[PDB]
């Protein structure tokens, strides 16, 4: 059963974290009456290089999955684990972080690799 | 141990054959002919002042002087170059009026030109202009008493006048690949145009050629090496036009020996016309002189490589072109801003079996032309103040042959060709395109950790 | 031995995995008529990005050398290793993959890193 | 403290190299006249991806701050670690490295990772 | 009389639709370049600035 591209749309987050090489493989994928092509393609790598940009500055670089060393600040709508992975989808998840992801995202970058990668130049030297 | 795997190496010397878009280079001293962009240099990157050439060994590739698609792009590059170097300047629509033409102001001893009158619109709109000019017998044709002519293109299309600064003598340029692509050169001496090339080098940037609009002959370019080149697309097909690359250079020196005068004609508002003023003094016709020594040996050198292309015992004949248009019967080439057309009869005229001064050819001065078969555009080349001269190493040739005939007894060879695509094949036989694919793959015996 | 860019185009693969970086230099080499270069340097990243994305998903991430975990299933061009890395160049062997190079990579990105980057958080939940 | 962008220019090298995760966030983010901005951004990522390759065709693979095994030759303004690293500013320290930074990277890919990651190969094929 | 460009030039009338009041514009820079601004007030142009911005 190979459900296609984003075929794990309305399925559990765990199952929808399987095909991480399906919604990221073809995000690059290897006169007039021609302005159309040369215009639209200038947007393909703008919303792809942004991802090749952000993973590198997080604790990621290596593609697909990669964890972080940051406190999940419990001011966010924290929920029970058997009520998250066991049952939620990647389409119901992102609707919640909507109202405050502009306050939420100022951490992974501002906190972890700003210090958890400055514990490495508080490691390697003397 | 022995069960193979998949091992990845990036940056491998591996490429693929594909065709795409290069970008211009043009030295930095060739940058200096200007004239509001002679050809195309604007934001163009100047040639890397020393275009690094990296010699290769154990490298093979099939080059071709026929299906090559660098001939394909080049043949429409120079068309629109010509088009865009023309399309913001002066239209000459009021110049499609009948011209009173009569044997030119001389004491006879025929003349070829005529002293021709007409009306014209000046700066003010309501008043017209009595003024006369001088045209060649190819610039006008008799539409139907003193012989009445029109501009020969009125029967066909609309015309234009060039901005007079544009210098038309060909200018050297180089060719560079952006990254992700490379350029390969076929540095061999006996290359039959089909099959594996013997010697390849690669560059980011190539040599310098000149856009020589020359039917029949080739000049201003790239000579051959050692024994004179006898190349063909496929040596058993006479309907294909045949190309030659000389080893010995034959030195030419075309000249229009008439101190020309240019007339300022107000035909606006703003617009102007540069008319052919009165020729200063003694009357001579344009021509091209050629040295006798180097021609006599381009005979014997080329000849003995043709008995190597058909029969060690036969008879070989040369004759001029029987008829068509002046581009193929005469030598078509721009000399100093205008196009010359020299009667090529004295050359194509010889007979060959198994075993101090100068000469010249008479050339017609042509100013209007509808070249590049760009159906819709002919134009007028502005007059050229002063005496013109132009020299060049004669370099190539286009010609044909007969048919079945009496076999092994004899055979004829005549000039022609014309189509500017086989002229681009005189330099493009040794160039093709590649794209770089740095990600190779190999089965060693190794693997990565979990 | 250092014989320049693409200097080892047709020698033994062992002597050809040497210059892996000089060919990683000129993959990026840095009105009208300006169009002649703007549409040329656009296709410099296109010859690089294709491999930046491929190697990133894989166990390569970085460039140059990169081992992989794909069995050369003998139905492919089964050869002796000496008949691969000792008697052939890059050209003579990338010839052999061509019969199956459209089959090898239903694996490297599709059967390896699709699954070998989701046991990094069933294992890493300790 | 999250001051802003690049206030530490006349400030010490560590206080400069402190915020290694601030300057890399807003560089991509996500007719005529519409052409001068167009000719600006495609020559703003060919150079960026020239860097994406160099961090991969060396041994670093990842992103941020990598150290090297190269003779910081004594001719290059030698003060102590504490008179360079724990003392000076990139206004007063970059004023001393400039004239010879072209010799340092006549090596950064030459006799090391070109031959180094190939030493990984002649090793891992026998 | 005649119009004055007639002894020299051609001429074109603009559209009366197009208005011509000065409207502000910001000049921009992409990933790799920027524009400096020395916040000196008593600034006679030449030299290093004490509190460069």
């Amino acid at each position: 059963v190979f459900l296609g591209f984003l075929g794990a749309a309305g399925s559990t987050m765990g199952a929808a974290s399987m095909t991480l090489t399906v919604q990221a493989r073809n995000l690059l994928s290897g006169t007039v009456w021609g302005i159309k092509q040369l215009q639209a393609r200038v947007l393909a790598v703008e919303r792809y290089l942004r991802d090749q940009q952000l993973l590198g500055i997080w604790g990621c670089s290596g593609k697909l999955i990669c964890c972080t060393n940051v406190p999940w600040n419990s001011s966010w709508s924290n929920r029970n684990l058997s009520e998250i992975w066991d049952n939620m989808t990647w389409l119901q998840w992102d609707k919640e972080i909507s109202n405050y992801t502009q306050i939420i995202y100022g951490l992974l970058e501002e906190s972890q690799n700003q210090q958890e990668k400055n514990e490495q130049d508080l490691l390697a030297l003397d | 141990a022995e069960n193979l795997w998949v091992t990845v190496y990036y940056g491998v010397p591996v490429w693929k054959d594909a065709e795409t878009t290069l970008f211009c280079a043009s030295d930095a001293k060739a940058y200096e002919t200007e004239k509001h962009n002679v050809w195309a240099t604007h934001a163009c990157v100047p040639t890397d002042p020393n275009p690094q050439e990296i010699h290769l060994e154990n490298v093979t590739e099939e080059f071709n002087m026929w299906k090559n698609n660098m001939v394909e792009q080049m043949h429409t590059d120079i068309i629109s170059l010509w088009d865009q170097s023309l399309k913001p300047c002066v239209k000459l629509t009021p110049l499609c009026v009948t011209l009173q033409c009569t044997n030119v102001t001389n004491n006879i001893t025929d003349g070829e030109l005529k002293n021709c009158s007409f009306n014209m619109t000046t700066e003010l709109r309501d008043k017209k202009q009595k003024v006369y000019s001088l045209f060649y017998r190819l610039d006008v044709v008799q539409i139907n008493s003193n012989k009445e002519y029109r501009l020969i293109n009125c029967n066909t299309s609309a015309i234009t006048q060039a901005c007079p600064k544009v210098s038309f003598e060909p200018i050297p340029i180089h060719y560079c690949a952006p990254a992700g692509f490379a350029i390969l050169k076929c540095k061999d001496k006996k290359f039959n145009g089909t099959g594996p090339c013997p010697s390849v080098s690669t560059v980011q940037c190539t040599h310098g050629i000149k856009p020589v609009v020359s039917t029949q002959l080739l000049l201003n370019g790239s000579l051959a090496e050692e024994e004179v080149m006898i190349r063909s697309e496929n040596i058993t097909n006479n309907a294909k036009n045949i190309l030659v690359q000389f080893n010995t250079p034959v030195q030419i020196n075309c000249t229009r020996p008439n101190n020309n005068t240019r007339k300022s004609i107000r035909i606006g508002p703003g617009q102007a016309f540069y008319a052919t003023g009165d020729i200063i003094g003694d009357i001579r016709q344009a021509h091209c002189n050629v040295s006798k020594a180097t021609w006599n040996e381009t005979l014997g050198k080329v000849v003995k490589q043709l008995r190597k292309h058909f029969g060690n015992n036969t008879i070989i004949r040369f004759a001029n072109s029987s008829g068509g248009d002046l581009e193929v019967t005469t030598h078509s080439f721009n000399c100093g801003g205008e196009f010359f057309y020299c009667n090529t009869s004295g050359l194509f005229n010889s007979t060959w079996i198994s075993n101090n001064d100068s000469i010249t050819l008479p050339c017609r001065i042509k100013q209007i032309i509808n070249m590049w078969q760009r159906i819709g555009q002919a134009m007028y080349a502005p007059p050229i103040q002063g005496v013109i001269r132009c020299v060049s190493n004669i370099t190539g040739l286009i010609l044909t042959r007969d048919g079945g005939s009496t076999n092994s007894t004899t055979e004829t060879f005549r000039p022609g060709g014309g189509d500017m695509r086989d002229n681009w094949r005189s330099e493009l036989y040794k160039y093709k395109v590649v794209k770089i694919e740095p990600l190779g793959v190999a089965p060693t015996r190794c693997k990565r950790r979990v």
